[PDB]
DNA sequence: ACCGCTGCAAGGAATAGGATACTTGCGGGCTAATGGCGGCGAATACCC
């Protein structure tokens, strides 16, 4: 048994009470299920609709629809994206006939009123073979329709019938269809000839759907100006709306002057009801209906001006509210709300009480003690209700700890007296049903508190003596402390107008004589002096804005980078690539793992892919595209090319959050072939990483993802076959080679979005490939983007723009210190928005709160900083509003761009910007290239554009970016070349290795040859091949008094360039392996067969115990102040002299 | 001197106000004769005669549309802002025009 | 009576916090015109 009957009748109201959270949603899954007919859900707003669309197919299994709304607001400016016009006539199309079917539609769309049906029923065909329909019914509505009976059709207007088969041919396409009627009902969707009469395709269901929701032909456009002509007037303008629509093209906002498109009035939708809906409420419409026609009236008479596109009375385009709750006496409704109707006929409230106090935290000692002092007296069956499958296994332990036992059901009837189950759906909250002592528990019923935490106020607590009890009989030069800021010295009382008010306030003098001015009345801040020391009391500044501190001088250029990038250019270019073996068939079984077909332009970037893997050359593959044109299944088939070759591909990314994707996506890919892929980052533990990186020594892990914890000097690759480096603008210089210092002819492939001038520069020049990609397979949508001026009631219509669509809103404003105050200033400034701040410098749980959240729709702005660059989900979220868009690097402007989208529905960008004469020049012609380039293929050239403004950097050095006048590429070729035959002139051993053998020597001092010494990199790069590969201090002087003789003197880098080889000497011959030195102190690290004199070191520890500690067997941390670093070399120098006269 | 209003009270109260000399700028001093020492070298700045702000009415005398008619015209010229004029159509009539 | 079980002491272990040093971008501070006439295209509006 059920338990409430429901309202048959032609308007009667049934009220329906008690109803917390989500409870609403199974409530009208019984309604669906207990009702033969349609129902309707009248939604209060489109966020709750969307919630609820997803909401009710988890409770029940009927078809869920929405109606498409106008994505738009009222008179706005813009087309309503004519593929959702195309759906959104399509349900209207079966709305007049829907048997069984729930479709949630809003207000906002519940009081526009649609197409009179005339067209519909007309000038468009939707039809299924499960259609039971007879011959002359279609042929009458044919007849209707006003089309001819013609017996071998071929003109549009033109439709046969003879026997059983019929034939149509229509105003929308160029061929007729046979139709082949049987039993009433269709049996045929044969596309035959114009005349040849046989079929080309057969159709279970035809789509014939008009191209727009308005007649469009001529004869409209006559009505429409006949109309136009009667209601507004006509001015000679070559963009105004009726010479406009009388070219035949379209503006975009031409859907608003909708009823000038028929002369008829225009039916409210109610005419699309069937025979016996169904409608529920939810909330209310009592209120919301009221604030939406007065904000569809304000801006009405908003833009009730501008003879440029001139608007209809909103009687026309909508139902008055008058009108909407007469016609809601019409049909049979029921209204559902949040509390206790006490007694009548046609009202029930339902036991739906809330869940009690059950949470989560870290805080006590058990963590789920409210759930386990619940479930045991809890007398009826609990039910989990788990959004996701993965984070079903995160409750699948969760309440293990707790030792209880989720079984998985569908049907929320499947509950018995007392029984533990999980529920995948798409609740948000939780309740007891206490008719049947049921239980939900959504996954967010656990985590209530978004909490923060307070500090300060410490001498709020020092209610002692010398707070003085307000006295107010102080004496002047009194020091007084005043606890927000400090001491100063009470000069008496004054008075002081402040803006209409005078006052009475303390005159405080601080330092540099500044006066604060505390009122009498809020005296209690202000306390007598403690420390006993009135004349020799100090005194504080007020403000303490010591910025300045932010002046000049520091220096650079302590490590060379050049001519170390010329010797792994040169071992790259002496030593040869691997040749690469490709399996067809076996290549083609993992073709069909893809569950999807390559678009041709995709395929050939894999097929040069390929056919330069297979090659004795060494890849450098730029693969160059727009996000989302699908980049990583080229990585696929390049990984596994070469992961079945045995070569131990590598995965490189600049952050944890894309490792994480991509786990998931390799390790998805990769199910069904012998190979182990696995990740790192610092969200692995040490012990998962001592693991995993000794066992990449060891090589059954073939596919390693993650961040630049692999360039981090440890990690030992056996045998590396392929680098693939995903999200190329980052990573400096030195990051990006550093792998390949390790393998001189490893195969690069590097995957980006849009490349930075330099790896575009040397792309472009012949030195590495290039592989654009376009074409998205999906057809995506070219985000329309907008480059304006700052203006509050601009971005006002923005965020109410999106948040009446029912998404969310990505708002970045890029300064953390005043995000604060940004947020009410935008709260106010749009108050029936919700805001939520997130940025990067949190405490690093809460910022995940408020994106989990935001990732279940609690709230529609988010302020945040360039956090979400990380390219997070959640599609939803549709409108990117920079604040200050003048200092932003371009790849990153279109990277955000980016971030909206992900859907059909038509995001939008707008770009603030600040007035076009007070931003720099350069953020000019940035901004221009932005708003030049709108659609998709465009990321690469506008790569294109932040090359050759600001300069690709130089060939031979870091900064990506910069004119910097640099080599010149020619003689970057020369260099290069002749450090080649120079390199295998003779086998010379790769400079890496003797980065590798020598001892650890870092001293945090710049050691290297400056360019004015040497200029040739090629000689300087010999001289570094001369100097570590020395083994006998003879030969290092000789090389230096070389030197000397090559080049005059010897300034102070070389002079401690040669002494620090020096060290390496006795270091190396002695077994001192680390030595790490710097201005504090260092660590000496000593071999485990080392020539330390253990009792003499001993000595030397419990002499000096503030200079020599044993922090570890062999590691000796040093403590001096090392400020002079020739004190440090020689400190070092006669330390180790002292060693090795103890040496043993 | 800077107020701030506690912002738990209602509009307008003070939390608290402090004050302090601000140095700004480094305006030249005229001698005892009438120059400005500005470089080393010795300017003076002339006085300016300028059209006094205020409402003029004018009339371009028959040199435009060769009727022999005259054309009234009206300026209102503030000290700082934006202009305003009215003038006449050989037509008799009236024309407002801005800036 | 004596292991069997529990509650607390400890000790190590793991993890947040707050340092440091590295990358991208880019800017901010900072040294290093409303006193005129004429021609012509645009742009008319204007009568046909
Ligand atoms: N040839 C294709 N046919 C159909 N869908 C594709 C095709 N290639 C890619 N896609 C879709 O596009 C997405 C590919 O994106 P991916 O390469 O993983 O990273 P990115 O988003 O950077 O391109 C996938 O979700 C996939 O469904």
């Amino acid at each position: 048994q059920y338990r409430y009957t429901l309202p048959v009748k032609a308007g009667e109201q049934r009220l329906l009470g008690e109803l917390t959270g989500a409870a609403c949603a199974t409530l009208v899954a019984e309604i669906a299920e207990r009702h033969a007919g349609p129902v309707v859900l009248i939604a209060p707003d489109m966020q709750n609709a969307l919630r609820l669309h997803d909401e009710i197919s988890q409770f029940t299994d009927q078809m869920v629809m929405n109606l498409a709304d106008w994505e738009t607001l009222p008179y706005d400016s813009f087309s309503p994206h004519q593929d959702i016009i195309s759906s959104r006539l399509s349900t209207l199309y079966q709305l007049p006939t829907m048997q069984r079917g729930v479709l949630i539609v809003p207000v906002n769309t519940l009081m526009q009123r649609v197409c009179p049906h005339s067209f519909l029923h007309g000038h468009a065909l939707v039809m299924k073979k499960g259609q039971r329909l007879s011959r002359d019914a279609l042929r009458t509505q044919l007849d209707s329709a006003g089309y001819r009976h013609v017996d071998q059709v071929m003109e549009h207007g033109e439709y046969a019938t003879r026997g059983a088969l019929l034939d149509l041919f229509p105003m929308g396409s160029e061929l007729p269809y046979r139709l082949d009627f049987f039993d009433d009902e269709i049996d045929s969707l044969r596309v035959f000839d114009v005349d040849s009469q046989r079929t080309l395709e057969e159709v279970e269901a035809i789509n014939l759907l008009p191209a727009h929701e308005f007649p469009t032909d001529k004869a409209a456009i006559e009505l429409f100006r006949s109309q136009w002509r009667d209601t507004f007037e006509v001015k000679r303008d070559p963009e105004h709306i009726y010479q406009q629509v009388s070219k035949g093209t379209l503006p975009a906002g031409i859907e608003y002057w909708q009823p000038l498109f028929f002369s008829e009035p225009l039916p409210p939708l109610f005419s699309y009801f069937p025979a016996n809906t169904l409608l529920v409420n939810t909330g209310d419409l009592e209120t919301s209906a009221e604030r939406f026609q007065a904000d569809t009236l304000a801006r009405f008479e908003n833009r009730g001006v501008d003879p440029m596109r001139p608007l209809l009375p909103p009687q026309s385009l909508w139902l008055r509210v008058d009108e909407l709750f007469s016609e809601l006496k019409n049909w049979p409704r029921v209204q559902l709300k949040t509390e206790h109707l006490p007694t009548k006929a046609a009202n029930a409230n339902l036991g739906f009480q809330k869940l009690p106090d059950l949470a989560v935290q870290a805080q006590q000692k058990a963590p789920l003690d409210a759930l386990r002092k619940f479930l045991e007296t809890f007398d009826g069956p609990v039910v989990f209700s788990v959004e996701s499958e993965g984070r079903r296994e995160a409750l699948g332990e969760l309440l293990a700890r707790i030792k209880i036992a989720p079984q998985r059901i569908m049907r929320l009837d499947e509950a018995s007296d007392r029984g533990r189950y999980l529920m995948i759906g798409a609740a948000e909250h939780g309740f007891v049903d206490t008719v049947r002592n049921l239980a939900l528990i959504c996954e967010s019923d656990l985590l209530g508190e978004r909490v923060a935490r307070r500090r300060q106020d410490s001498r709020r607590t020092i209610n002692p003596d010398t707070l003085i009890r307000n006295l107010a009989e102080l004496h002047i030069g009194q020091p007084v402390v005043h606890l927000e800021h400090g001491v100063g010295r009470y000069a008496g009382m004054t008075t002081l107008e402040a803006g209409g008010i005078t006052g009475e306030y303390l005159m405080l003098t601080y330092a540099n004589d500044a006066k604060l001015y505390v009122p009498v009345s809020s005296l209690h801040l202000i306390s007598r002096y403690a420390g006993g020391a009135e004349e020799n009391a100090p005194l504080h500044k007020l403000g303490g804005d010591a910025w300045s501190r932010a002046r000049q001088k520091a220096a650079e250029k302590v490590r060379d980078v050049a001519a170390e990038l010329l010797d792994i250019y040169a071992q790259r270019a002496a030593k040869e690539g691997f040749a690469f073996k490709h399996d067809r068939e076996q290549y083609q079984l993992f073709c069909d793992s893809f569950p999807f077909e390559t678009t041709p332009d995709q395929a050939q970037a894999i097929n040069a892919v390929l056919s330069d893997m297979c090659q004795p050359l060494a890849m450098d593959r730029l693969v160059c595209g727009d996000v989302g044109f699908g980049k990583t299944e080229v990585a696929m088939r390049a990984a596994f090319l070469a992961v079945d070759n045995h070569k131990q591909v590598a995965v490189l990314v600049p952050t944890t959050l894309l490792a994480q994707q991509h786990y998931d996506n390799f390790r998805d890919r990769f199910a069904n072939w012998p190979v182990r892929i696995e990740m790192i980052s610092r969200f692995r533990s040490a012990k998962e990483q001592t693991q995993i990186l000794a066992e990449v020594a060891e090589g059954k892990i073939d596919i390693l993802i993650g961040t630049h914890k692999l360039l981090q000097s440890d990690v030992k690759f056996k045998d590396l076959g392929l680098l693939i480096v995903d999200e190329e603008h980052r990573f400096g210089v030195r990051h990006k080679e550093r792998i390949k210092a390790m393998r001189a002819n490893v195969d690069i492939l590097t995957l980006t979005a849009t490349p930075i001038p330099r790896t575009l520069n040397m792309a472009m020049s012949g030195m590495r490939d290039l592989s654009i990609i376009a074409t998205p397979p999906a057809r995506r949508l070219a985000v329309k983007t907008f480059v304006r001026e700052y203006d509050s009631m601009v971005v006002r219509e923005a965020i109410l723009r999106e948040i009446l669509r029912g998404g969310q809103v990505y708002y970045l404003y890029n300064d953390v210190e005043n995000i604060q105050k940004a947020a009410e200033r935008l709260a106010e400034l749009v108050p029936e928005a919700r805001i939520a701040i997130g940025h990067g410098q949190m405490r690093e749980r809460e910022l995940e709160r408020v994106m989990n959240d935001f990732h279940h729709q609690r709230f529609n702005v988010l302020v945040c900083t360039t956090i979400i660059e990380t390219g997070i989900d959640i599609p939803t979220a549709n409108t990117i509003i920079i604040e200050r868009a003048d200092h932003f690097g371009l790849a990153q402007l279109h990277q955000l761009r980016g971030r909206v989208g992900r859907s059909h529905h038509q995001a939008y960008a707008w770009l603030l910007t600040p007035h076009p004469k007070a931003m720099t020049t350069d953020a000019q012609k940035r901004l221009e290239a932005i708003a030049s380039l709108e659609d998709l293929g465009a990321g690469f050239a506008l790569a294109t554009h932040d090359l050759e403004i600001r300069g690709a950097g130089e060939l031979l050095g870091e900064e990506q970016s910069g004119s910097m006048e640099t080599i010149g590429f020619s003689l970057y070729m020369e260099l290069l070349e002749n450090a080649v035959d120079a390199l295998k002139a003779g086998r010379e051993p790769s400079l890496e290795d003797l980065t590798s053998q020598q001892t650890e020597v870092e001293l945090r001092m710049p050691s290297l040859l400056p360019d004015d010494f040497i200029p040739d990199v090629n000689t300087r790069l010999s001289f570094y091949k001369r100097i570590a590969s020395a083994k006998t201090e003879n030969e290092l002087e000789e090389i230096k008094v070389e030197l000397i003789d090559r080049f005059g003197l010897l300034p102070d880098p070389a002079r401690t360039l040669l002494d620090i080889a020096r060290l390496r000497q006795q270091a190396q011959k002695l077994g001192i392996r680390k030595l790490e030195g710097n201005e504090k102190g260092g660590v000496i690290e000593f071999a485990e067969k080392n020539h330390v004199n253990p009792a003499w070191l001993i000595g030397l520890l419990q002499k000096q115990p503030q200079h020599y500690r044993l922090d570890g067997p062999t590691r000796l941390k040093f403590i001096q102040d090392l400020s002079e670093r020739k004190t440090r070399i020689e400190w070092v120098r006669q330390f180790m002299r002292e060693l090795e006269e103890n040496a043993i | 001197r800077l107020v701030i209003y506690e912002r738990e009270a209602p509009e307008g109260t003070v939390k608290d106000i402090k004050e302090q000399e601000v140095y700004m700028g480094e305006i030249p001093l005229m001698t005892d004769n009438g120059t400005f020492v500005i470089n080393g070298t010795e300017r003076v700045i002339v006085s300016q005669l300028h059209r006094s702000p205020g409402v003029f009415f004018d009339s371009d005398k028959g040199k435009t549309h060769s009727s022999g008619k005259v054309l009234y015209n009206a300026r209102i010229i503030p000290y700082r802002g934006s202009w305003l004029d009215f003038e006449f159509d050989p037509k008799d009539n009236l024309f407002v025009r801005i800036d």
